[PDB]
C-alpha cells in the first residue's frame, strides 16, 4: 500500500484504479458496486471543490469580501448582489435561487440518467472538446492528475471551513496573512490549546 | 455404519439440551430398523439429570 | 408579490418539470415498485374489488402519456411551492 | 380430554407405563429401537394430566408428550 | 356446543364451575373460538371496534348529561378559581345526616362528587359556556353512539361484510388514516379554534345560529388565498388579556407566541389553532404516500425489500415483513399498544408541563389525577403491546417466510438480547438501590454531609440549551450570542424563554441529586419490566427447558414438575409477572411527580431536594406526614368529606391484601378443601335436598394467577387515587 | 395472629396500663385510654395505632435509636 | 459555579451544619466527666467531625442550597476525585476479580470432576493465579488480539 507503507493493502485495491493508493481501513468499498459509485462520487466531489477554492481564494485577493462576506449581501431583506463591484441587474436573493435550483437540478437529474458505469464518472463527448481523452495512455494519466488536485482542493476546503470555524468573519488569505505576521505565534497551537 | 466409537460429533437435534454442543459416541446400533442408533455421552447432564442420548445419523456431525 | 402570478409561475415549472424532464424516473419508479401485494397478489386479484386500478382515468392521448393524475400530483407540488413563497414573504422574518 | 402422544425416538423402557396413575399408556411391540417395542396411549379419557409419565421419560426430549385439553371429571380428578 | 359457551364445545362439556370462567375469560379470543375463519376474524373484530366506539360515545355522552344536570359549570365558567366543579349528585340511602351536610359542596343543593377529570376546563377553554351548550352536545354523542351500533349491526350482515382482502388493503388505510383521520380532523379542529373556542375566550358568543353570519377574522379569507398570510397573525390578544372578556383582546387568529396566557397559565389559544392547521398540512400531504387506484404511489412491500444493507449485516433486511405484519394481528396491535403506550406517556408529560386548558394549572388535584392516570394507562399498555409480541410469536410467525430475515434474526441472537438487559437491570439495581441505603445510614448516623449526591448535569444542561437559566451553562438558547438564539428572538422565544424561567410553573422544573436518584429508579423499572417481557417474548417459541413450547400456546399452567420444576414457565406467565414490575415502575415515577408538586405547590421545594435523597425521606416526609388528612376523613370524633377517601384508601389496602391469597396459596390446597365440601353438603341433611349443577372445583392454575394479579392491580390503584386526591384536595396542593 | 396479637397487646398497655402517676395519683397512659374508640375500625388500627406510633422509629435518624430506623426500613 | 452550586468552603449553609453537629455532641458531652471515657469517645468524633468538614472543604468540593457537598460526575476536569479516579480504581479491581476467577475456572476445566474445585477451593493453584489479575487489560486484550478470548 502506497498511503502507509508496510501496510498491507486491501485485496479489491490493486492500484489499478485512478488513485487506489490502497487507503480504505473502513474497508467501505468491500461491496463492488459501493465502489464504484464511491468512484463516481468522490470525482463529483473533486470537481466542485475544484472550482469553489479558486471561487474563494480568488475574489478575497481582489475586491472586498471573503468566501463568507460575499454570502452577507443577501438573508436580511434588501438584496445587492455585487459582481466585479457592479451590481448585476438580477442579484436578488429569489432570481437567482430558482435559477440555481431549476438549472442545477436539470443538469444534475440528466447526469442520473447516464446508465454506463464509465460514463457516470468519464463522460466525455461535448465535456472533452479539445480530444485530451483520445490517447488511452495519456487519458489515464490525465485521470490521476485530476483526483489527486481534487483530493487536495477537496482538503483545502476542510482547512477553508475549519479555519472559518476557528476564526469566524475572517478569510483565508487574511488567515494566511494573520499567520506571516509571526509564524511562531498565530498558529493552529492557539486552537488546539486555548490559554 | 455411522461414526465410530468415541467420535466426537456435534449435536443438530434443535430440541436437545446439547444442541449445537458435542458429545462422544458411545455406539452405533447396526440394526437397519434402528431409527436412532447413535448413542452419544455428554460431560453435562441435562434437566432431566440424564447424560447420554440417543441420535439419528443426520441429527450428528463428526468434528 | 402577485399572487396569481407566484401560484400559476410554480404550478407551471412543476408541471412542466413532470413532463419535459422527470416524467420517464417517475415512470421508471412506479413501473419498478408496481400495485401493492398481498401475499404475491394485489389487492384487487385478491378480491378487494374495491382496489381496482381506473384505468379510464389513467388513459391518455398525450404523446408521452402525462394524464390526469399527473396534472393533479405534479400541480400539487406547484401551489405548495407557491404558498410556502407568498406567505415567507408575507411575514418580516429577520435571521 | 387431555391428548398424549409418543413419538418415535422412544426407546421403549417403559417408565411411564408404571408412573401412570390410572393407566393410560402400554408397550407394544415395535421394530424401531433395541427394546423391539414403543409407547402407546389408548385410554386418554382417564389420563387426568399429572405428567408423572413426562418425569420418568430418559429422551432428550420427552418421547411421551401430555398436552392438557377439554377438561372432564375424569381428567379433573373428582371423585363427586 | 350446546350451553354457555357457544364458541367452546370443549368448555360446554366441562361439567366443573371452571366452563362458567373460562367462557367469561375467553370470549374475546376469537382466533380459539369453534370453528373460525379468517373471515369471520377481521368482522367480529371490526363490529367490536363499532361497538367500542359506541361505550366511548355513550361515556362521554353521560359526563357531559351530568354536569349539566347537576354541576355547577354555569357557575364555574364566571368564577373558574373558586368554584370547586362537580362531577355528579350522589343519592345514597346508606349516609347519615352527616354525610349529608359534608358532601354538600359547591353551589349545590345536595351531596355531590367534585371532578378531578379537567372536563370543566376543557370545555370551557374550547368554548361550552351554559348548560345547554352541554346538554345538546351530549345529545349528538348519543346519536354518534347510536350511530356507531347501526354500523357494528350493518357489518355483521351478509351484504355488508367486508372481505379479508379489504382489511388487507394496508396502502389505502393508512393514506386515508393520516390525510383524513388525522389531518382533515385537526383541521376542522383548528376551524372550530377559530370560529368559536377563540371568540369565546374574546368574550363573543359564537354557536351554530349565528356563525354564518360573523366573521373569525375582519379579513376573511382574502389573506388565506392571497398567500398574506402574516396577517392573520397581525394583532394578538394582550399580556393582559383576561380569558373570556374582550379586556385586551386581540384579533390574531394564528400565531406562534410559545409560553402562557398569563392569567390562564395554559397555551395561547391562537397558537394551538395555528398548530392543528399546521400539522393537518403535514398529514394531508404525508397521506398522499402511498398507491392506490390511481397508478401513482408506493408499495410498502417493495420499500420494505429494497431496505437491506449491501454487506449483508442485516442479512436479508426487511424482506418478507409486509405479508408478516399485514397477516398477523397481533402484531399490528403490538405496534399500535407500543405506540400508543409512548404517545400516552407524552401526553402525560407534555400536558402537566404544557397545560392547553385555561385554570387547570392551578386546579391541582386535577393536575395529579391527570398524570397519574395517564401514565398507569400507559404502563398497563406497554405491557399489552409485549404480551400481543408474544402471542405473535406462537399464533402467527412463520420462521420460514421471515428465513434470515430481522425479525428471524432476533430470535437468532436472543440470549445476547436477553442477557444486557439481564445486566443493565442489575447495575442500575445495585448502584441505585446501594446509593439510597448509603445515604440513609449517613442520615441514621447524623452526617448528612457523607451522602452520595450527583448532580443531574446532562439533564441540567439539557434545561440550560431550552434557555433555563438556573445552572448558568450558558448554551444554545442560554446563551448570548447563538444563532439558535438569535433566529428565534422575533418568534416563539420571548413567550418561551419567560416561560421557562419562571420556577413557579411546571415548564422544566429545577433538578438537583433527588432527581438524579429516581431517574435512575426509573430505568431500573423500565430495564427490569423490558426484561421480562422481552424475555417472554423471545422465549415464547420454545427454550432449553421447553424446547416445544409453541406447541403449548401462549398460556398454559405449566409443564409440570418433571426437568427440574416448570411454574411460569409460559409467555402469559412472563406477562403476568411483567404487571408486578409495571405497577413497581409507575408507582416510582408517579409518587416522584406527586411529591415534587406537592412541595412546589406548597412553596418549599427544599422540602422534597433533601429528604428525597433518602429513602425515609420518602416514607416519612411524602407517605406518612401527607396521610394526615386523609386517615382522619372519619374519627371517633366524626367525619367530613374525606371519609369516601378514608374508606376507600383502606379498600385498595384490602383488595391488594386479598390478592395475596391467590398469588401464594396455589390451586392443590383448595381443591382438597372443597372436596371435604362436597362431602359435606352431601351429607347435611335438608341441605341434602338442594343440588349443584355444576360440580364446584377450585380455580385453574392459570386462573389464580390472574384472580391475584387483578386484585393486587385494583388495590394498587384504588389505594393510591385515594391518597393522590385526599392528600392534594385536602390541602390544595 | 400473632402480630395481631402482639400489636392488641401494645396499644392495650400503652392505652389502658402504662403511664406515669401524678403527685396526686392522677394517671397520664402513654396513649391516654385511646383504645376502646379507636380500636374497633381497622382506620383507627390504621390512623391512632400503626400512623402514629411509627413516628418514633422514623425519626429515629440521627439517635442513639437510628438503628431502628435503618432496620425498619431494611424489614420492609 | 457548576449547576449553580457554591464551593462547600465558602458555603454558609455548610458551615451551619458542621456548627449544629457539634452542638449537638457538645450536649452529650456536657452529661459525663472530662477525664471520663464517654468525654474521650464524644470528643474523639468531635475532632472527626471537624477533620470531616475542614477535608470536604479543601478537596474542592461543590455544596448545594442545602449545604450538603453535590458530586460532578460530567467529566470536568477540577472533578475527576468524584467519580472518574475511584472509578477506574473501581475497574482496575473489578477486572482484577473477574480474571482472576476466569483463570481458575479454566485451570480446572480439563479436570476430571471439575466441579470439585469448585465447592472446594484448591487454594494452590490459587494462589498462583491471584496475582493474574496484576495484568488483567494486558491479558485480556491479548487473549481478545488470538481469538483466545471468546469461543465461536
Ligand atoms: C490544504 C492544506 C492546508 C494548508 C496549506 C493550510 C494552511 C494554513 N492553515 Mg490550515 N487546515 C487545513 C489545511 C490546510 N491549511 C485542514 C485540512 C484543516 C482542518 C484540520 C486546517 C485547520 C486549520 C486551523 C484550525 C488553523 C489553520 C491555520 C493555517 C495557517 C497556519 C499554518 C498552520 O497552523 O497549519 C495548521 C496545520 C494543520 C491543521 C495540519 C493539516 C494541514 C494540512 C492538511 C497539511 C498538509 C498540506 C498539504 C499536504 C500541502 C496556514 C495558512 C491556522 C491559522 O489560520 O492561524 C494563523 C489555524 O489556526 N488551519
Ligand atoms: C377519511 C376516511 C376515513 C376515516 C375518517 C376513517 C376513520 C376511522 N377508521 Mg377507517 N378506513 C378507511 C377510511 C377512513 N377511516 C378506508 C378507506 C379503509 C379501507 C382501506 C378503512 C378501514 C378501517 C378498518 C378496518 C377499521 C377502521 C377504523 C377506523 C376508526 C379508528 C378508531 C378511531 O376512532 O380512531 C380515532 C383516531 C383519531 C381521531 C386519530 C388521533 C390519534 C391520536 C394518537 C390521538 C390524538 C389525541 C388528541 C390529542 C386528542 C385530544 C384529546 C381529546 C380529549 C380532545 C376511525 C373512525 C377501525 C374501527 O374502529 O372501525 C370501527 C377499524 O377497525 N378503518
Ligand atoms: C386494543 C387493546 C387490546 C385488544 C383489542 C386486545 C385483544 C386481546 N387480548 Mg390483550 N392486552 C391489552 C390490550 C388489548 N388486548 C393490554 C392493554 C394488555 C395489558 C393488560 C393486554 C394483555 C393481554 C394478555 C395477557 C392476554 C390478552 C389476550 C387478548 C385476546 C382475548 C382477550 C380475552 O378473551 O379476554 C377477555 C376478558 C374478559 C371478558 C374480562 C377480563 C377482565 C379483566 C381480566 C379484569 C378487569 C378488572 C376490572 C378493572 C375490575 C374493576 C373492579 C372495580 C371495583 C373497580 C384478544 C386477542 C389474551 C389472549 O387470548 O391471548 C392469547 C391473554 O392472555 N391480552
Ligand atoms: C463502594 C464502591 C462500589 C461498590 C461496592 C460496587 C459494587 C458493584 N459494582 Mg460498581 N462501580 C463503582 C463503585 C462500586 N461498585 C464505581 C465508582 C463505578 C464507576 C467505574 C462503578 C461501575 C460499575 C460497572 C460498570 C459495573 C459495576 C458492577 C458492580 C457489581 C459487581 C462488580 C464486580 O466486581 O464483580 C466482580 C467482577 C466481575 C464479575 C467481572 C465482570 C464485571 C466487571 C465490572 C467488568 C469490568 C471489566 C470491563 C472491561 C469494564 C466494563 C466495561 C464497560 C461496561 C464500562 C457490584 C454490585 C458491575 C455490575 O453492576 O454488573 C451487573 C458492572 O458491570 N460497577
Ligand atoms: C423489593 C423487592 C424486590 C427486589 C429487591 C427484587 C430484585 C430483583 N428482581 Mg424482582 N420481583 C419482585 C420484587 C423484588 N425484586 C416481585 C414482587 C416480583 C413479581 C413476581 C418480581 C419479579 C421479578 C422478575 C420476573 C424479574 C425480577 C428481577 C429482579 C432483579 C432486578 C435487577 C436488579 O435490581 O439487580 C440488582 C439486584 C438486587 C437489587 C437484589 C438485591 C441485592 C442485595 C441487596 C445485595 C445483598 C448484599 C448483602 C451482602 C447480602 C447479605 C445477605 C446475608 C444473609 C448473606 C433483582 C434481583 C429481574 C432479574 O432477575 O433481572 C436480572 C427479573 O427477570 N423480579
Ligand atoms: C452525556 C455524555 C457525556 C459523556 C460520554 C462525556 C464524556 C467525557 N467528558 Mg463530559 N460533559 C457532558 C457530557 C458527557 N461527557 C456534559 C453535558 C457536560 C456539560 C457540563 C460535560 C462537561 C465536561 C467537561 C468540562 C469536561 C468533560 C470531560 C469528559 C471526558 C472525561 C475524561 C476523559 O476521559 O478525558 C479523555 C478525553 C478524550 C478521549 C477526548 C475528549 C475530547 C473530545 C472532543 C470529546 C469524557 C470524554 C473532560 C475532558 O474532555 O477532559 C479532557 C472535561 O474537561 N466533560
Ligand atoms: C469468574 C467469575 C465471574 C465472571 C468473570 C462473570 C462474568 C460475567 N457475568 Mg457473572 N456470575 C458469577 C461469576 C462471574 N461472572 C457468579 C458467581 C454468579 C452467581 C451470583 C453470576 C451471576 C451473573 C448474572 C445473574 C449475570 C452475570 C453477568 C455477567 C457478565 C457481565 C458482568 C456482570 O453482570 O457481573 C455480574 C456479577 C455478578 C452478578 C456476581 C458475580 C460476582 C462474584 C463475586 C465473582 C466470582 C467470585 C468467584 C468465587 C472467584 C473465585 C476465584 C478463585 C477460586 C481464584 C459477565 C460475562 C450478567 C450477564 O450475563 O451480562 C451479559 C448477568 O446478567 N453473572
Ligand atoms: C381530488 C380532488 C378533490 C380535492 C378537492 C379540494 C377542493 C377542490 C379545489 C377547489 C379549488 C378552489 C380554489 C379557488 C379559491 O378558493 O379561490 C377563491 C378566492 C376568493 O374567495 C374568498 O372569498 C371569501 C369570501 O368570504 C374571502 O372573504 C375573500 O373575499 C375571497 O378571497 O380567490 C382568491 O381570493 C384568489 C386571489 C388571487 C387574486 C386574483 C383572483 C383570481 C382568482 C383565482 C382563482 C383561481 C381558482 C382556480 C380554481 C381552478 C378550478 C378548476
Ligand atoms: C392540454 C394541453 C395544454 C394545456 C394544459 C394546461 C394549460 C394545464 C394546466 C394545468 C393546471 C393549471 C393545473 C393545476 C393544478 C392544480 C392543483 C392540482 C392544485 C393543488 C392544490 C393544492 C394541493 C393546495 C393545497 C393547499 C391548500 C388547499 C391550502 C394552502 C396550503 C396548500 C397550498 C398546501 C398545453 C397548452 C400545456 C399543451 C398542449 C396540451
Ligand atoms: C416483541 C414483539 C413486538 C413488540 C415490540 C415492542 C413492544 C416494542 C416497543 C418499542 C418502543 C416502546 C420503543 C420506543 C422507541 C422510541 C424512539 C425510537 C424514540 C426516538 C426519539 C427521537 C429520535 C427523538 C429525538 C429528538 C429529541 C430528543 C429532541 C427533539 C428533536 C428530536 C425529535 C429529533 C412486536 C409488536 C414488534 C412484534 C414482534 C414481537
Ligand atoms: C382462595 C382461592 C381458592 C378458593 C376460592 C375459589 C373457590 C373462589 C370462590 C369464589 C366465590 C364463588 C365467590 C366469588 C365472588 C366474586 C366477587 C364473584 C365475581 C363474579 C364475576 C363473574 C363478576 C382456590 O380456588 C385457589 C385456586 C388456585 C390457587 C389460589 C386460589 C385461591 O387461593
Ligand atoms: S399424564 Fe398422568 S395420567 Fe395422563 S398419561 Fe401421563 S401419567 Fe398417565
Ligand atoms: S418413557 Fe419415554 S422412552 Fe420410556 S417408554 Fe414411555 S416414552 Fe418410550
Amino acid at each position: 500500500a502506497d498511503w502507509m507503507p508496510g501496510q498491507p493493502r486491501p485485496s479489491y485495491l490493486d492500484g489499478s484504479a485512478p488513485g487506489d493508493f490502497g487507503f480504505d481501513p473502513l474497508r467501505l468499498g468491500e461491496v463492488p458496486e459501493n465502489l464504484e459509485r464511491f468512484k463516481e462520487s468522490e470525482l463529483i466531489h473533486c470537481r466542485w471543490a475544484m472550482l469553489a477554492v479558486p471561487g474563494i481564494l480568488v475574489p478575497e485577493a481582489l475586491g472586498l469580501g471573503n468566501w463568507v462576506k460575499a454570502q452577507e449581501w443577501a438573508a436580511l431583506p434588501g438584496g445587492q448582489a455585487t459582481y466585479l463591484g457592479n451590481p448585476v441587474p438580477w442579484g436578488t436573493l429569489p432570481t437567482i435561487l430558482v435559477i440555481e435550483f431549476l438549472s442545477i437540478a436539470f443538469v444534475e437529474h440528466q447526469r442520473s440518467m447516464e446508465k454506463d458505469p464509465e460514463k457516470k464518472k468519464y463522460p466525455g463527448g461535448a465535456f472533452d472538446p479539445l480530444g485530451y481523452s483520445k490517447d488511452p495512455k495519456k487519458f489515464h494519466e490525465y485521470k490521476i492528475k485530476e483526483v489527486k488536485n481534487g483530493r487536495l482542493a477537496l482538503l483545502a476546503f476542510v482547512g477553508i471551513c475549519v479555519q472559518q470555524s476557528a476564526y469566524p468573519g475572517t478569510g483565508p488569505l487574511e488567515n494566511l496573512a494573520t499567520h506571516l505576521a509571526d509564524p511562531w505565534h498565530n498558529t493552529i497551537g492557539n486552537v488546539l490549546i486555548p490559554a | 455404519i455411522g461414526p465410530k466409537r468415541g467420535a466426537k460429533v456435534k449435536i443438530l437435534r434443535q430440541e436437545s439440551y446439547w444442541y449445537k454442543g458435542t458429545g462422544s459416541v458411545v455406539a452405533v446400533d447396526q440394526d437397519p430398523n434402528t431409527r436412532y442408533p447413535v448413542v452419544v455421552r455428554f460431560n453435562k447432564v441435562n434437566y432431566a439429570n440424564v447424560s447420554t442420548n440417543n441420535y439419528a445419523l443426520d441429527e450428528v456431525e463428526e468434528v | 408579490l402577485n399572487p396569481s402570478l407566484v401560484i400559476s409561475l410554480s404550478t407551471g415549472l412543476s408541471l412542466f418539470l413532470g413532463r419535459f424532464v422527470f416524467f420517464n424516473f417517475q415512470r421508471e419508479n412506479v413501473a419498478k415498485q408496481g400495485l401493492p401485494e398481498q401475499n404475491g397478489v394485489t389487492h384487487f386479484e385478491a378480491g378487494d374489488t374495491r382496489a381496482k386500478e381506473y384505468v379510464s382515468l389513467l388513459k391518455s392521448n398525450d404523446p408521452v402519456g402525462f394524464n390526469i393524475v399527473d396534472v393533479l400530483a405534479w400541480g400539487s407540488i406547484g401551489h405548495i411551492v407557491a404558498y410556502y413563497i407568498l406567505a415567507t414573504s408575507s411575514n418580516g422574518y429577520d435571521p | 380430554s387431555h391428548s398424549v402422544k409418543i413419538y418415535d425416538t422412544c426407546i421403549g423402557c417403559t417408565q411411564c407405563v408404571r408412573a401412570c396413575p390410572t393407566d393410560v399408556l402400554e408397550m407394544i411391540p415395535w421394530g424401531g429401537c433395541k427394546a423391539k417395542q414403543i409407547a402407546s396411549a389408548p385410554r386418554t379419557e382417564d389420563c387426568v394430566g399429572c405428567k408423572r409419565c413426562e418425569s420418568a421419560c430418559p429422551t432428550d426430549f420427552l418421547s411421551v408428550r401430555v398436552y392438557l385439553w377439554h377438561e372432564t371429571t375424569r381428567s379433573m380428578g373428582l371423585a363427586y | 356446543a350446546l350451553r354457555f359457551p357457544r364458541f367452546s364445545q370443549g368448555l360446554a362439556q366441562d361439567p366443573t364451575t371452571r366452563r362458567i370462567w373460562f367462557g367469561i375469560a375467553t370470549a374475546h379470543d376469537f382466533e380459539s373460538h369453534d370453528d373460525i375463519t379468517e373471515g369471520r376474524l377481521y368482522q367480529n373484530i371490526f363490529a367490536s371496534h363499532f361497538g367500542q366506539l359506541a361505550i366511548i360515545f355513550l361515556w362521554t355522552s353521560g359526563n357531559l348529561f351530568h354536569v349539566a344536570w347537576q354541576g355547577n359549570f354555569e357557575a364555574w365558567v364566571q368564577d373558574p378559581l373558586h368554584v370547586r366543579p362537580i362531577a355528579h349528585a350522589i343519592w345514597d340511602p346508606h349516609f347519615g345526616q352527616p354525610a349529608v351536610e359534608a358532601f354538600t359542596r359547591g353551589g349545590a343543593l345536595g351531596p355531590v362528587n367534585i371532578a378531578y377529570s379537567g372536563v370543566y376546563q376543557w370545555w370551557y377553554t374550547i368554548g361550552l359556556r351554559t348548560n345547554e351548550d352541554l346538554y345538546t352536545g351530549a345529545i349528538f354523542l348519543l346519536f354518534l353512539s347510536f350511530i356507531s351500533l347501526l354500523a357494528g349491526w350493518l357489518h355483521l350482515q351478509p351484504k355488508w361484510k367486508p372481505s379479508v382482502s379489504w382489511f388487507k388493503n394496508a396502502e389505502s388505510r393508512l393514506n386515508h388514516h393520516l390525510s383524513g383521520l388525522f389531518g382533515v380532523s385537526s383541521l376542522a379542529w383548528a376551524g372550530h379554534l377559530v370560529h368559536v373556542a377563540i371568540p369565546g375566550s374574546r368574550g363573543e358568543y359564537v354557536r351554530w345560529n349565528n356563525f354564518l353570519s360573523v366573521l373569525p377574522h375582519p379579513q376573511g379569507l382574502g389573506p388565506l388565498f392571497t398567500g398574506q398570510w402574516n396577517l392573520y397573525a397581525q394583532n394578538p390578544d394582550s399580556s393582559n388579556h383576561l380569558f373570556s372578556t374582550s379586556q385586551g383582546a386581540g384579533t390574531a387568529i394564528l400565531t406562534l407566541l410559545g409560553g402562557f396566557h398569563p392569567q390562564t397559565q395554559s397555551l395561547w389559544l391562537t397558537d394551538m389553532a395555528h398548530h392543528h392547521l399546521a400539522i393537518a398540512i403535514l398529514f394531508l400531504i404525508g397521506g398522499h404516500m402511498y398507491r392506490t387506484n390511481f397508478g401513482i404511489g408506493h408499495s410498502i412491500k417493495y420499500i420494505l425489500e429494497a431496505h437491506i444493507p449491501p454487506g449483508g449485516r442485516l442479512g436479508r433486511g426487511h424482506k418478507g415483513l409486509y405479508d408478516t405484519i399485514n397477516n398477523s394481528i397481533h402484531f399490528q396491535l403490538g405496534l399500535a399498544l407500543a405506540s400508543l403506550g409512548v404517545i400516552t406517556s407524552l401526553v402525560a408529560q407534555h400536558m402537566y408541563s404544557l397545560p392547553a386548558y385555561a385554570f387547570i394549572a392551578q386546579d391541582f388535584t386535577t393536575q395529579a389525577a391527570l398524570y397519574t392516570h395517564h401514565q398507569y394507562i400507559a404502563g398497563f399498555i406497554m405491557t399489552g403491546a409485549f404480551a400481543h409480541g408474544a402471542i405473535f410469536f406462537i399464533r402467527d410467525y412463520n420462521p420460514e417466510q421471515n428465513a434470515d430475515n430481522v425479525l428471524a434474526r432476533m430470535l437468532e441472537h436472543k440470549e445476547a438480547i436477553i442477557s444486557h438487559l439481564s445486566w443493565a437491570s442489575l447495575f442500575l439495581g445495585f448502584h441505585t438501590l446501594g446509593l439510597y441505603v448509603h445515604n440513609d445510614v449517613m442520615l441514621a448516623f447524623g452526617t448528612p454531609e457523607k451522602q452520595i449526591l450527583i448532580e443531574p448535569i446532562f439533564a441540567q444542561w439539557i434545561q440550560s440549551a431550552h434557555g433555563k437559566t438556573s445552572y448558568g451553562f450558558d448554551v444554545l438558547l442560554s446563551s448570548t450570542n447563538s444563532p439558535a438564539l438569535n433566529a428565534g428572538r422575533s418568534i416563539w422565544l420571548p413567550g418561551w424563554l419567560n416561560a421557562i424561567n419562571e420556577n413557579s410553573n411546571s415548564l422544566f422544573l429545577t433538578i438537583g441529586p433527588g432527581d438524579f436518584l429516581v431517574h435512575h429508579a426509573i430505568a431500573l423499572g423500565l430495564h427490569t419490566t423490558t426484561l421480562i417481557l422481552v424475555k417472554g417474548a423471545l422465549d415464547a417459541r420454545g427454550s432449553k427447558l421447553m424446547p416445544d413450547k409453541k406447541d403449548f400456546g401462549y398460556s398454559f399452567p405449566c409443564d409440570g414438575p418433571g426437568r427440574g420444576g416448570t411454574c411460569d414457565i409460559s409467555a402469559w406467565d412472563a406477562f403476568y409477572l411483567a404487571v408486578f414490575w409495571m405497577l413497581n415502575t409507575i408507582g416510582w415515577v408517579t409518587f416522584y411527580w406527586h411529591w415534587k408538586h406537592i412541595t412546589l405547590w406548597q412553596g418549599n421545594v427544599s422540602q422534597f431536594n433533601e429528604s428525597s435523597t433518602y429513602l425515609m425521606g420518602w416514607l416519612r416526609d411524602y407517605l406518612w406526614l401527607n396521610s394526615s388528612q386523609l386517615i382522619n376523613g372519619y374519627n371517633p370524633f366524626g367525619m367530613n368529606s374525606l371519609s369516601v377517601w378514608a374508606w376507600m384508601f383502606l379498600f385498595g389496602h384490602l383488595v391488594w391484601a386479598t390478592g395475596f391469597m391467590f398469588l401464594i396459596s396455589w390451586r392443590g390446597y383448595w381443591q382438597e378443601l372443597i372436596e371435604t365440601l362436597a362431602w359435606a353438603h352431601e351429607r347435611t341433611p335438608l341441605a341434602n335436598l338442594i343440588r349443584w349443577r355444576d360440580k364446584p372445583v377450585a380455580l385453574s392454575i392459570v386462573q389464580a394467577r390472574l384472580v391475584g394479579l387483578v386484585h393486587f392491580s385494583v388495590g394498587y390503584i384504588f389505594t393510591y387515587a385515594a391518597f393522590l386526591i385526599a392528600s392534594t384536595s385536602g390541602k390544595f396542593g | 395472629a400473632i402480630s395481631v396479637v402482639i400489636f392488641h397487646f401494645s396499644w392495650k398497655m400503652q392505652s389502658d396500663v402504662w403511664g406515669s402517676i401524678n403527685d396526686q395519683g392522677v394517671v397520664t397512659h402513654i396513649t391516654g385510654g385511646n383504645f376502646a374508640q379507636s380500636s374497633i375500625t381497622i382506620n383507627g388500627w390504621l390512623r391512632d395505632f400503626l400512623w402514629a406510633q411509627a413516628s418514633q422509629v422514623i425519626q429515629s435518624y440521627g439517635s442513639s435509636l437510628s438503628a431502628y430506623g435503618l432496620f425498619f426500613l431494611g424489614a420492609h | 459555579d457548576i449547576a449553580g452550586l457554591t464551593p462547600c468552603k465558602d458555603s454558609k449553609q455548610f458551615a451551619k451544619r458542621e456548627k449544629q453537629s457539634i452542638k449537638k455532641l457538645e450536649s452529650s458531652l456536657k452529661l459525663y466527666a472530662p477525664d471520663s471515657a464517654p468525654a474521650l469517645a464524644i470528643n474523639a468524633t468531635i475532632e472527626k467531625t471537624k477533620r470531616r468538614f475542614d477535608n470536604y472543604g479543601k478537596q474542592g468540593l461543590l455544596c448545594g442550597a442545602d449545604g450538603l457537598p453535590h458530586l460532578i460526575v460530567s467529566g470536568d476536569q477540577r472533578h475527576w476525585g468524584e467519580f472518574i479516579t475511584p472509578g477506574i480504581l473501581f475497574l482496575y479491581i473489578a477486572g482484577w476479580i473477574g480474571w482472576v476467577g476466569r483463570s481458575y475456572l479454566i485451570a480446572i476445566r480439563d479436570d476430571k470432576k471439575p466441579t470439585q474445585k469448585e465447592i472446594i477451593i484448591d487454594v494452590p493453584l490459587a494462589t498462583r493465579l491471584v496475582f493474574r489479575g496484576f495484568s488483567w487489560p494486558i491479558a485480556a486484550y491479548r487473549e481478545l488480539l488470538n481469538g483466545e478470548l471468546v469461543a465461536k
